[PDB]
């Protein structure tokens, strides 16, 4: 019932496209459809110099 | 290939990358002979005088 954030907006019907830095994972892929990635990335740690 | 067939989520990344041999043994720069800060050298000169 609770899809918080921009994902809920697309699913509910407010917006039919979610152009944004949206990561591709299993949970979202089950409900919405993901296009081919436009940028390959991965989690990393940022620390102060 | 994606126009006549239907691919899936890319499970491995690829691309036109560049391979360059690493420069073994980085040489100390010209200004590597000064471990002392510039204020260090000036203070030493003033003390000598």
């Amino acid at each position: 019932k609770e899809w918080n954030g921009m994902m809920g907006e697309l699913l509910s019907g407010q917006a039919d496209m979610i152009v944004a830095p949206l990561t591709i994972n299993n949970e979202r892929a089950q409900y919405i459809e993901f296009s081919k990635p436009f940028k390959y990335q991965g989690l990393t740690i940022l620390v102060k110099k | 290939r994606s126009e006549i067939v239907d691919f899936s989520v890319p499970f491995v990344e690829t691309g036109i990358s560049v391979m360059v041999a690493r420069s073994n043994g980085t040489v100390s720069p010209s200004a590597f002979l000064e471990p002392y800060s510039p204020a260090v050298w000036v203070m030493m000169f003033v003390m000598c005088l």
